[PDB]
RNA sequence: AUCGAGAGGA
């Protein structure tokens, strides 16, 4: 329950696009998990606070 | 210990995603294909918010 | 490529798997559940009235 | 489905507790464990296809595949310890344990060989009773580096009339291998002998290992104090290195390597250097572990270990990349907002000179996580793209 | 939700201790090992058990419980 | 017999029939928890 | 001294994230 | 949903005999017995014992599946000396020895009584 | 394998602890006394529960699973039959014992439910069974529920004869210490280390009763494991003297039993 | 938080000094006591206006220079070189680099989401792993509300006992893990034993699910309400009669009532029809009233999933917002754990059970102390997961001493202070234990690592994955096999 | 029932 209502969702990626985005950005630091994301097609487009 | 960051809808609960999206009025410049006719272009997605 | 190429099928069963180190190589454990579900058609010859009888 | 031997013949024996149960060796074709796997089971309805599926589906028919000359199912996890744990010059067995290893074996004839040492106390040795499960008439000849008919090591493989005469039994010789026993007996014998070998041997090291016993603690990781020491200078002679190479950069001094510019030589040695030391580590610390350590045994034995994996638990993690290079500076100039701009020192772009046992800074457990994601998204990719190829 | 009867792994009883475990924590200002083994929990096994134990039925009894007059 | 439905909020025995209206007479409220049952429920202490 | 000097320690820091914790919550973006 | 009762680990079936003797023709007096409803309490006791017996050549025991609660002991005794026999002899003895055992026990809890009145 | 053999040594005694030295017996009869203590005692346990009326928070398997766990006298177990030995109707006086526990909220504050209130309803016929092992110095016995001003629980539990081998609940020991040879004499163990497995590796509080090793004494080849040091606790069920005594009646009886199937084949032979 | 060079005594230090947490604190105490009387009553938002921390958004964190820890701004680390603090079982840290820090982080580990920060020491293991913990924790059987029993949910499940962690990171008390805990503490093993744990599987003591191990509560809602159509036509609730509908359902429908609804407390298996609706529509002929009178009746009722069995928990009659009868239908059962289950630990690690041995079989201690699980030594090397051993032996050491252990991410507990304090308790540093056989009695010749640690149940429970056909429904256009479990489809 | 969408699993 927790993690859903702290969840966030890219639509860019939802095009099945393989690149360098849904990649673990060093921007992230401290904005969100660096663990915590998906696996299949949302892995790196799912991303949690 | 709800949090209560949710809606209930006809029983169902339901969660709003946080949609994540480009910011806008900021400039972009980024190099198209060598190919293509064209160098480098800057972009905006001007709006008034 | 949904209905010819491949189709769905009778007699036929999933579940999840575990090791058995006491199984042969070519043997496999079916649970009783799905082997009562799961049948094979015999022809009645001489050689087998009594024990599909028995069975029936 | 993506070879023959996902699809295999098998015979049916009702149990109850609702999971279907394989042997542990016809993992492998399947590619399955048992963390959750489902299967699919087929039922033939006629006598024509029965006898289809158990004259060329068969399972053991399928031992010796024809992608590449080799056997596909071999002896796996707890097997390959045991037996390589069962075969050491040391492993001698008492009668009563003897007994019941002979019991175990459904082709055993009646006949209790002569134990290896007689006057002080009848012992057997573990080849004894291993080759009580071999076919008379099967031959190996394996050669490693140091074999020479006496050698102490038992590097080496020599079996005479279905005898295991010297060396000691792993994944080269009972796994899946060019010229294992599997294979040798598989052309020798036939299928049935084979999967029957695979029967005998699963049963005999199953049940010593049972009555033996076998783990993995925290302590089969940390080395004693003078190998962290030297592990400890050879990481700091590294970094000298990468910061002796980074001062004749900055100097304009060092060579750009032809096909390469500047910028590409410098990092291309820095890496180098990095991951020598890790090596060196590694090294280092897998020499110092005792044959006591686990983590050690299974390495030995082929049963899933790898060195790499003592040097990255046991000493450095190593450089993380992505994309082929060691971090890049996300942000301006450099990789995270805890770094002066413009750095290029081994700890600000990746390293993590830490192991798993000593823990990650927040720094390289970031950097970690990176590489990680990246390899989670390739993962990903492959999944289907090789599927389509299969197509 | 209640204090588990008869440990898992072992079978010993400590379902009648959680009054008394919690008795010495507040009353005596023990800490949580000398309170486990002032009631003879002398194997981890059992003090897991006690130790780690959530009440949640203190936490369910709040509710109205179908009551005449609640 | 039509002893039935229990009210929520409440502790109101309704006892209602076909065509009551399903509101407790005396809470307003519109939930009414059925009644657990009367024959014994046998259970098995394992 | 202690209250103008005795800087903080690595302990001392989860007052503050308690602090935090207390005001804002886990869900506190959505409500916002 | 396939989980058996776990009554039929010692309760006996319909026509589940306790044991089944069948001579084995792998070696010469030598016979195979199989258990009911037993486990590893009772076969690891009685090859141990076996084992003791000068004219037994071979005594092993094996649980073939945990899923049942069933096992297979071999014998094998010299000649002339019948295997059923020497499992004869196997359980006596076992008896006696159990027997001496709890007569031992009951004597010492009798000497402790005197202290164990005084504990808790 | 002698008739005056196993020789017992009782270190200390309580009434949920009887320790002992356990020697002049062979392995096999050691862990197989161990394993019947653990497995097969009969004791007396609730197996069936029937919910008359149930408003409090546990659901009824919750609480059917905890009265089951509950322990009850057993003293004179052997008294009472099996009810699959039995020709009554699913129970009766001779082959079971019927509690019935009824609780209610009379006071405003929290009502704690617990085996106390279980009441024998049935006959005993003076047996000396039924009874919860009440151990708790306050008086009070296992807590099976609580209960808010209206909520109420009436139950009948009928008490059943089982062994721990077809369920758990019906265990009669806590758990059972084991040892032999604390100095590793026999080499039955290899101890792993780092630099010195005599100084990792704790001494066994056993240790005390037995001979250091001498450094230079060969390895005595010949020795077979002995004086095995064995700790029974009870749940209290049963006093643990009479878990040890029963244990031995118990392996006593399955080879008596292997003995008449043996004697019935022959005569079956003629 | 803010650094500033404030201190003219000194080096640039933290803006925060001790006054403030001091304040802080008590504010925490005053809030849990009474008597109000704290004027200074400081929040967060006390500190974000008195200048004392920021919001720093990822555009403006390009700008600053942080600090991951308050020890970096102490000028001894900047000149101090030599120490004697070269302890070998901690972290090799980057030295004092700069002096220039604007800011400093307030704790690393805040990084960590809140899936992620229920890990314990998730710097121990390796990235994919604690993704794949992360994935894996929204899956573990624990008490999602306290008021599970009024909320009517569809698919609830809950555990018997749920166990609080013996290894508890410093976030669990801001997401309450400690409070509504989800897993049980078991005394795990990482020995090799009969083989039934040789892939990723696991063995389960018996004697433990049947002291209540892992026991689980699932909890099923059925709905159905009146349709909407009132005119001339309706759809209402009743115990349909066998000779007076139509297609009324194969299931048995002795176990209605008048209302067509269930008393709660009654054993519901299989197809059996727990809500008894009829559609009292056409054909309206006079044909069929010269037949049976009320044939124009056609069951609508609702039945038990055809996999599913339980008891009726609780039967709620309520009336939708158009006026129309609703009900829903709660029908609970335990699910113990059996051999095709699915646990995890907090580290990735998965595994079904393969074979449950009782507590006579299971190798045990000189103290008798026996395992609840058998995990296969083979799992580690590959994964790694230094973390899963140390958290079983900092819950080993836990337990013994009686408290909670510091699983936090990025302290300084080492595993030589686990190791020294387990030794203090007279055990083997490192954990490992001299076990016997069970089957002999014997010693095992190998030492086991043994102690507790907290694992999972998930979801995917095989009884929920079962399933075999053989000539059963079939599509009406393409005329194959339906597909889908609950259809029974191939 | 159908179709569409989302969640997750191998
Ligand atoms: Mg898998
Ligand atoms: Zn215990
Ligand atoms: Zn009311
Ligand atoms: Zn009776």
């Amino acid at each position: 329950t927790l993690s859903h209502l702290r969840r966030t969702n890219t639509p860019i990626g939802r095009d099945g696009k393989l690149a360098k985005p849904r990649q673990l950005h060093n921007t992230h630091w401290g904005l969100v998990c660096p663990a915590e994301t998906p696996e299949g097609q949302a892995c790196g487009l799912v991303k949690n606070l | 210990f709800d949090m209560g960051g949710y809606f209930i809808i006809n029983g169902s609960e339901k969660v709003l995603i946080a949609q994540e999206r480009s910011a806008g009025n900021i400039v972009q410049v980024f190099k198209k294909a060598a190919p293509s006719p064209i160098s480098h272009v800057a972009e905006i997605r001007s709006a008034l918010e | 490529r949904g209905n010819l190429m491949g189709k769905r099928v009778d007699f036929s069963a999933r579940t999840v798997i575990s090791g058995d180190p006491n199984l042969e190589l070519d043997q496999v454990g079916v649970p009783k559940s799905i082997a009562k579900t799961l049948t094979y058609p015999e022809v009645v010859t001489p050689y087998n009235i009594d024990r599909l009888t028995q069975l029936v | 489905s993506l070879h023959k031997m996902s699809m295999m013949a098998h015979r049916v024996k009702v149990i109850p507790y609702s999971t279907f149960r394989l042997n542990l060796s016809v993992t492998s074709p399947y590619n399955a464990d048992f963390d959750g796997d489902e299967m699919n089971l087929h039922v033939p309805q006629s006598e024509e296809t029965r006898a289809e599926l158990s004259q060329l589906c068969a399972v053991p028919l399928q031992i010796v595949s024809p992608q590449s000359n080799k056997p596909c199912m071999g002896i796996v996890q707890d097997t390959l310890c045991g037996i390589r744990k069962l075969t050491l010059r040391d492993t001698f067995i008492e009668l009563d344990q003897v007994l019941n290893m002979l019991y175990w074996v459904p082709d055993w004839d009646g006949v209790i060989p002569t134990p290896a040492i007689i006057k002080p106390k009848p012992l057997w040795s573990g080849k004894q009773i291993l080759s009580v499960a071999i076919p008379n008439g099967i031959h190996l000849q394996r050669f490693d580096e140091g074999t020479t008919l006496l050698s102490p090591k038992d590097n080496g493989m020599l079996i005479i009339d279905g005898q295991i005469i010297f060396g000691v039994v792993e994944k080269k010789t009972v796994g899946s291998s060019n010229g294992g026993l599997i294979h040798v007996v598989t052309r020798e014998k036939g299928p049935q002998v084979c999967a029957k070998l695979f029967g005998n041997i699963q049963k005999v090291v199953n049940f010593w290992l049972l009555h033996n016993g076998f783990s993995t603690g925290i302590g089969d990781t940390i080395a004693d104090g003078p190998t962290m020491r030297e592990i400890t200078e050879t990481i700091a002679e590294a970094k000298k290195k990468v910061l002796d190479v980074t001062k004749e950069a900055q100097a304009n001094l060092l060579t750009a390597k032809h096909g390469m510019t500047l910028r590409e030589s410098f990092e291309d040695n820095v890496v180098r250097f990095l991951n020598e030391a890790r090596d060196k580590a590694g090294r280092l610390a897998e020499v110092n572990l005792k044959d006591l350590n686990n983590v050690k045994q299974m390495v030995m034995a082929g049963s899933k270990g790898s060195f790499i994996n003592i040097a990255q638990m046991s000493a450095c993690v190593g450089q993380q990349s992505v994309e082929g290079k060691r971090i890049a500076f996300g942000f301006v100039d450099r990789t995270l907002p805890h770094f002066s701009k413009d750095d290029y020192s081994p700890e600000s772009k990746g390293f993590v000179e830490n192991s798993y046992l000593r823990g990650l800074t927040p720094q390289e457990f970031f950097f970690h996580a990176m590489g990680g994601r990246e390899g989670l998204i390739d993962t990903a990719v492959k999944t289907a793209e090789t599927g389509y190829i299969q197509r | 939700m209640i204090v588990p009867v008869r440990c898992f792994s072992c079978g010993k009883v400590v379902g009648d201790k959680w009054e008394s475990y919690l008795n010495l924590l507040q009353e005596d200002e023990l800490d949580e090992g000398t309170a486990l083994s002032r009631l003879g929990l002398k194997r981890y096994c059992c003090r897991r058990m006690i130790l780690t134990h959530v009440d949640l039925i203190e936490k369910f009894l709040r509710y109205n419980p179908l009551e005449k007059r609640d | 017999a039509t002893l039935k439905y229990i009210c929520a909020e409440c502790s109101s025995k309704l006892s209602l029939s076909r065509t009551d209206a399903v509101r407790c007479k005396d809470c307003g409220h519109r939930i009414l928890l059925k009644a657990r049952t009367k024959r014994l429920v046998q259970f098995e202490a394992r | 001294f202690e209250d103008e000097s005795a800087p903080i320690t690595a302990e001392d820091s989860w007052a503050v994230i308690s602090a935090f914790f207390r005001e804002k919550g886990l869900v506190s973006q959505q409500l916002d | 949903m396939n989980a058996p009762d776990r009554f039929e680990l010692f309760l006996l079936g319909e026509g589940e005999s306790k044991l089944k003797i069948d001579p084995d023709t792998k070696a010469p007096n030598a016979v195979v017995i199989t258990f009911e409803k037993e486990d590893h309490t009772l076969g690891n006791l009685i090859r141990a014992e076996l084992l003791n017996d000068r004219k037994v050549l071979f005594a092993a025991y094996k649980v073939e599946h945990p899923f049942f609660a069933r096992f297979k002991l071999r014998i094998q005794t010299t000649e002339g000396y019948d295997p059923k026999d020497a499992l004869k002899n196997a359980c006596n003895s076992i008896i006696n020895k159990l027997g001496a055992l709890k007569t031992n026990f009951e004597t010492e809890w009798n000497l402790q009584t005197l202290a164990a009145d005084d504990a808790f | 394998m002698s008739e005056e053999g196993p020789q017992v040594k009782i270190r200390e005694a309580s009434k949920d602890n009887v320790d002992f030295i356990l020697s002049n017996v062979d392995l096999a009869m050691a862990n197989s006394l161990r394993r019947v203590m653990i497995a097969e005692i009969p004791t007396l346990a609730i197996d069936s529960v029937e919910v008359e009326t149930n408003t409090t928070v546990l659901a009824d398997e919750f609480i059917a699973h905890r009265l089951g766990l509950i322990p009850l006298q057993s003293m004179d177990i052997e008294q009472l039959e099996y009810s699959r030995d039995c020709f009554c109707e699913d129970h009766c006086d001779k082959c079971s014992v019927v509690l019935t526990l009824q609780a209610f909220g009379e006071s405003e504050s929290t009502t704690n439910v617990y085996s106390k209130d279980l009441v024998i309803v049935s006959n005993l016929m003076g047996r000396n069974i039924g009874h919860p092992i009440i151990q708790d110095k306050e008086g009070n016995g296992v807590l099976i529920c609580k209960l808010r001003k209206g909520q109420e629980l009436k139950l009948t539990c009928v008490a059943k004869k089982g062994i721990a081998k077809e369920h758990a609940k019906w265990g009669p020991a806590a758990a059972i210490e084991f040892e032999y040879d604390p100095w590793n004499k026999l080499k039955h163990t290899d101890y792993w280390y780092e630099q010195d497995s005599a100084k990792e590796w704790p001494q066994s509080k056993n240790c005390e009763y037995e001979d250091p090793p001498n450094e230079g004494d060969p390895f005595d080849y010949k020795a077979q494991a002995d004086t095995f040091y064995m700790n029974v606790e009870s749940v209290g069920s049963i006093p643990v003297d009479q878990v040890v005594v029963r244990g031995i009646d118990t392996l006593q009886k399955k080879v008596a039993s292997i003995l008449l199937a043996l004697t019935q084949m022959d005569q079956d032979k003629v | 938080f803010i650094v500033e060079d404030d201190e003219s005594l000194g080096h640039k230090e933290l803006k925060v000094r001790k006054g403030h947490i001091a304040k802080l604190m008590a504010t925490e105490y005053q809030d849990i006591e009474g008597g109000f009387e704290d004027v200074e009553e400081y929040t967060w938002s006390s500190l974000l206006n008195e200048g004392l921390v920021e919001y720093i958004d990822a555009e403006e964190e390009e700008s600053i220079l942080i600090a991951m820890q308050p020890e970096d701004l102490e000028p001894a680390e900047a000149n101090e070189e030599n120490d004697l603090d070269v302890d070998p079982a901690k972290r090799i840290r980057v030295s004092h680099h700069a002096t220039t820090f604007t800011h400093c982080e307030i704790h690393p580990s805040m990084i960590l989401g809140v899936a992620a920060s229920i890990i314990p020491f998730p710097d121990h293991n390796q990235s994919p792993r604690n993704t794949y913990q992360s994935a894996m924790g929204k899956q573990a059987m624990g008490v999602f509300l306290t008021n599970y029993n009024v909320r009517m949910d569809t698919m609830a499940n809950i555990l018997y006992y749920p166990q609080k962690p013996l290894g508890t990171t410093r976030a669990m008390e801001y997401l309450k893990f400690r409070e509504l805990p989800a897993g049980q503490n078991a005394i795990v093993a990482i020995a090799c034993y009969s083989g039934y744990n040789q892939e990723d599987s696991m063995i389960m003591n018996q004697s433990s699910i049947d002291r209540g191990l892992f026991r689980s509560l699932f909890f099923r809602s059925y709905m159905d309400q009146e349709k909407k159509y009132g005119m001339s036509i309706t759809e209402t609730f009743e115990k349909p009669q066998r000779t007076n509908t139509l297609r009324m359902k194969h299931g048995t429908y002795d176990k209605l009532d008048d209302d067509g609804l269930i008393a709660p407390g009654v054993r519901v298996s299989g197809e059996d029809v727990i809500i008894g609706k009829t559609t009292p529509i056409s054909p309206d002929e006079e044909e069929l009233g010269q037949r049976t009178a009320y044939h124009s009746k056609r069951d609508a009722s609702t039945p038990l999933r055809s996999t599913e069995n339980g008891i009726v928990d609780q039967v709620l009659v309520t009336t939708n917002q158009d006026g129309l009868k609703f009900v829903k239908v709660r029908v609970r059962t335990t699910k113990i754990p059996q051999i095709g289950d699915k646990f995890a630990s907090r580290h990735g690690q998965k595994g079904t059970i393969g074979i449950t041995y009782r507590r006579e079989d299971m190798p045990f201690t000189a103290e008798g102390i026996v395992p609840d699980l058998i995990i296969n030594p083979h799992a580690i090397p590959s994964r790694m997961t230094v973390a899963h051993l140390i958290e079983c032996l900092l819950s080993k050491v836990a337990a013994l001493s009686g408290n909670e252990g510091d699983a936090s991410p990025f302290t300084d507990i080492t595993v030589e202070g686990i190791s020294k304090l387990l030794r203090e308790h007279g055990y083997q540093s490192r954990g490992f234990e001299v076990m016997y056989n069970g089957h002999t009695g014997k010693k095992l010749m190998a030492q086991i690592f043994f102690g507790p640690t907290y694992y999972q149940r998930l979801r995917h429970m095989v009884d929920d994955k079962i399933h075999a056909r053989a000539r059963g429904p079939m599509q009406v256009l393409t005329r194959q096999p339906v597909e889908g479990r609950s259809r029974d489809g191939g």
